């Protein structure tokens, strides 16, 4: 049957710029500040603060090619393919630095709450070595495919910055890959690490002389209901593409036109580190 | 991004069952990096419905070139 | 006369409503849970209304646990045969049914400890040990009959759809009726009388700080009644419909089926309100 | 589920005024729980009207066989 | 007169290959003194075509009601 | 020039008007029910806006109690003779005039006793007392006698209609002019000026408590303007279409309708408020 | 109810200039509490457009009764 | 000429039996010295009908004017 | 290659239009006469920003003077001849730039204040009497040459609409581009590097309660450019749809005209938002 | 109102590239304050599309006054 | 020949009355060694009446370029 | 029979002149003991033309599978 995957879609090439530039905006004046503050004047004093100026980092480095994709939206890409494979790379580094960062917040938590008497120095030592080659080595070592497949083409009307695999096999096992990454695993292991956590407080009712999980619980429950529709998304898309789903092809450009809203959607994570900052949150 | 959807093809479900009589227009789609497109608009209803690669019927008529 | 051609290809609910139900499971067994673990297997509950919210929770945990059966329905079809399409209906029937003559005993027991604050605390233990559970789990149970002996799954084009097949249409009206009452009229009656007694009986008092506890209470019961409201509007309106009311329309019979599926998904975060509003005080 | 959304049939509105000269096809539909819904298209409007299971027309179209 | 202009029957399509799964809505049309017309629409093709009064599968479908 | 171009089905607005109507009268109902039971049974009146927001509980609940005869004339049609069509729509009227009359009484009660508050304590008395029936409730009860004589119930195909018939299209954008003016302009310049010197006034104090009590007056007047707003934008468009002013739209005239029919069904949210400032501060 | 929007007029910019050959069809609304409309379906352009009541070829038109 | 080719009625269906409840707006045709070709559609069936000048409803829906 | 396409059916802007014109016509003419009346008649200012925020006011007041006009010719088409097409034009271009302006200032006044607290008393005071008026007024005014030229009256459809008529494509592009530089672009960089340099300087204070005036400053500001941000954005597109760069789209050239009337009726809300901040804190 | 989008004009991508026996009718705009567009309405693919003022075959019809 | 076959104008309507603000985009049509052919559109009717290359108000437009 | 009415080719352009930008999806009909009727859909000008079967444009293009 043909497909025919042809979108009209005039009001994402006036929508999908806004939302951009206005992340881009605050995303990169937040990260700014924030990593001016804390990542150069040494106003840093919990343990948490390290991790979120990883986080900063990681986002600042996100929202410096944003406006690549705000161009992109709306006019084709004729920058190049180097600098295609860049934005791809910075794409999906982010993407699973933000979430490693996640983890790790959730596994320091649970070493300050619960082991409160003898985990000091290795949540130092985390901190300070092992969140690096815990995060930011899976994190490009996930890249290799973007650093691969990545190249820009025509598509018999204009460019296009994507990538390009040999069998659609590829794409679903990459798809399947990057939701068992980005949400199941890493949300299994911070709900386990938030579930010890909240039974190991109900033994201590007699003091509540911390509250500090008040700002994790807010900024990991408001980054995962930032990313959940967009993984809902890819998961019953991946599930069209291996044969479960068959319901036509006005399914699939509906699909393919939430995907989108949803994905441009799901980078308010980029103005959720610092906007908690601000508040105090 | 590891989601990949902005450059995919018609390219679902080849029918092998295709009748050369009631193929007017075997429209081979031209898709780079993407299989071969044998879309064939029909004669008894009008609608244009993918076929296979490996039929005889289409290997036989693009074999007059 | 053309009687329904009930075939429109609604794309937008196939894709709205596996997001709605993903994210009100996920929020629903991490509360749930939560909640379980803290005040059920802890001890944890201080106050009379913990136990009835206790079992609140319990009844939403056995709900939560079927939504992403739901969910699998909504954007597939049905492939679990007839026993878990039984199972299902059935734990959705009596957690309906339960959440609300639990709140019913929410609302009664607080028209007892505000009004009758002097001579009546052992009649509120034998409310909230004894004569709870045949209070509402009994009839909860008693009025599964006809879900447990309709409820199948149909030999279609394909598609094996999981619903109650009724003989005929009067069955359907009857049973609809007999739904919009025990959810809505006499529990929302029960509530409001013995509420306007608390209200009445109140001003009597010069500003007690014994009222700090009915606010949640009553938000409790008002963010239920209120998630519950559209889709018994839609499904009352849908009832008329039957039985030759407002039988001039046929695609507005269509837009009532479709505000029914939208409201019905969004009067599931019921679900949602429970342990957020004991995150919350 | 104690509300029924899914399985409504296009059994309703039953109607006695067909005429057999203008009924050129009349549809019968095969659909599970509900009654025999017979829709024929009329000749007149080309446009599909509901029949009911009682109409001598009706009966004696199904009595040929 | 042995050639009959007029009163002419659509008796002609006897298939006895009918798909139950892919049978649509069968008409059976009201011809008076004349054989049971069954045109049964395909879901598969979107075309009415006629099918025989002696398969099991339209006894099936007439039998069920 | 097309005659009419009458929209025939509407279907979204007879499946959204009924949700809308049945939450506010059941909110209606509740809060009236219970502000009369408190403050107009009991005697827990303090200050002097008290006995006006008790005029206006009174007349919403006068209009809640023929609010569902709305709904069913929205979803249904109207079943119910002549006189209940007189009685609702009369209801209704005096409602509309006796609210925005009653404010104009609290915001130049607030003048008399912001500015006035040396010497305006017994005139505040007979204020409150005995000229406020002639003040709101007779001339709310004499701008009801065209709606006493021109409200009936048409033939139409088989609907018997509820509505207001007028001779002529001159008398229709009469007293579309006069329902403008006496609804808005007259008490929102009263309201206005009292406040302009309300607020020049009181920059003359050293920031005093006394403006306490006018944070609940100001909200509730704003909350009731900026609920009334729109329906009388769409209706003042309305009347401006007619009298062959704008006259190159026929689909617009149906889309201001639907404009009309929308926001005059969200304009019925003043009765919600009312009692919703008493639940609050 | 103020207002009224469920009863408007189609009474709506009364032309004079109408062709009495042009005037194949001129329909006049039966209403409730509204002014005689009569729209007339041309000939020339197959659209109804409104005629005045004091047009002396509708005169024309009801005085034949 | 007793043959009558131009100056043709559309005064044929003089039908007595006429619904003013399923009538819709009736048609006036501006028919220069004719009778009055009244041309009432119906709403219950979609159609126009002719109606003779003699029947009460129609003489009370013209006289309502 | 179609050429234009002229599409005038837009039947939900005009009755979406007027009621946002009027809503914020209202809201701001109360709050601007209260603040010209209490600030800048009976002398209650007291900081030294409230001064330029009176100017701001002074602004705002100017512009809902018109707003009425344009909601004129929002529902009906222009009445008022020439020589008022010309005022209201050049009253919205200073008013435009004027706010912008006076941001801009008060963003500097804070870096003055904030970083040179001890040697700038005196430099304040003569940037807030005397060099404002040719800061912010004088360049607003030399700002509207083109505007007093070019915008009048022409001769459509009897519709008489009023706007500014270029001689060329290139005049258009031209004053598109200098009004998105002069309204975003440099008064942008200036606030975000005063921003950035308080945020820098601040972080040697030890927790000083110096910094709660800046709330309201800094709320303000990101409320203004949030407000004007996607009707920039759809300027931006718009400017881009010429000079042959994305012209394949026809009808999308269309939806970014809605988008633009749409956004700007939205954006005219940073006159609402400047005495709301004042009845806040 | 530094912004224009009331007075557009039909002034995109001005082609020097139509066939004379193509042009079937080249209707030129009536706009103020606009250039003097011309689309034509094409003979082969029944499709309006501009003409440049500058054209030789656009200035050879309007000479034609 | 003085039958004349081909080669016919569309010059027949020399009509002087041609209001200005009722006219639409008039097409000058490309006929080689002819008239001026100006069928210009009217807005009112929507229908397309030819024009004499005389009046004062075409002239002014074709002059207005 | 040396007419040769019947068995006719579709065989009538054998342009060389072949844009493989423009080029919509070729149709290569199934003509039986014939040449390669290659038909390609322009998009510039949304028309359905036969090209010869010796292009290179278009033997890369049915090499490319």
């Amino acid at each position: 049957e043909p497909c025919f995957r042809e979108e009209n879609a005039n009001f994402n090439k006036i929508f999908l710029p806004t939302i951009y530039s206005i992340i881009f905006l605050t995303g990169i004046v937040g990260n700014g500040l924030v990593i001016l503050v804390m990542g150069y004047q040494k106003k840093l004093r919990s343990m948490t603060d390290k991790y979120r100026l990883h986080l900063s980092v990681a986002d600042l480095l996100f929202v410096i090619t944003l406006p690549f994709w705000a161009v992109d939206a709306v006019a084709n890409w004729y920058f190049g393919n180097f600098l295609c494979k860049a934005v791809h790379v910075i794409y999906t580094v982010n993407l699973y630095s933000s979430v490693l960062i996640l983890a790790f917040i959730s596994l320091d938590r649970y070493l300050a709450i619960v082991h409160a008497t003898n985990s000091q120095r290795p949540r130092k030592l985390l901190a300070e070595k092992v969140v690096y080659v815990g995060v930011w080595i899976p994190a490009l070592l996930l890249t290799i495919p973007d650093f691969i497949f990545a190249n820009v083409s025509e598509a018999d009307d204009r460019y296009i910055c994507d990538r390009f695999y040999p069998n659609d096999l590829w794409v679903v096992v990459f798809q399947f890959q990057h939701i068992m990454v980005g949400l199941i695993l890493p949300g299994i292991v911070i709900l386990s690490c938030y579930c010890i956590i909240i039974s190991k407080l109900s033994h201590s009712k007699g003091h509540q002389k911390r509250k500090a999980l008040k700002t994790t619980v807010i900024l990991i429950l408001a980054f995962f209901a930032c990313w959940l529709p967009y993984y809902i998304g890819i998961s019953i898309d991946s599930f069209i593409l291996l044969e479960i789903i068959k319901q036509g092809c006005e399914f699939e450009n509906t699909v393919h036109k939430w995907i989108s809203i949803t994905e441009a959607l799901a980078f308010f994570h980029c103005c959720l580190n610092p906007i908690l900052y601000a508040f105090l949150g | 991004k590891p989601v990949s959807l902005s450059y995919r093809c018609p390219c679902r479900f080849f029918e092998s069952h295709v009748a050369r009589a009631n193929v007017k227009h075997l429209k081979i789609l031209n898709t780079p990096n993407c299989a071969l497109q044998i879309v064939a608009r029909l004669k008894n209803n009008n609608r244009q419905v993918c076929i296979d690669p490996k039929l005889k019927w289409i290997q036989e008529y693009l074999e007059k070139a």
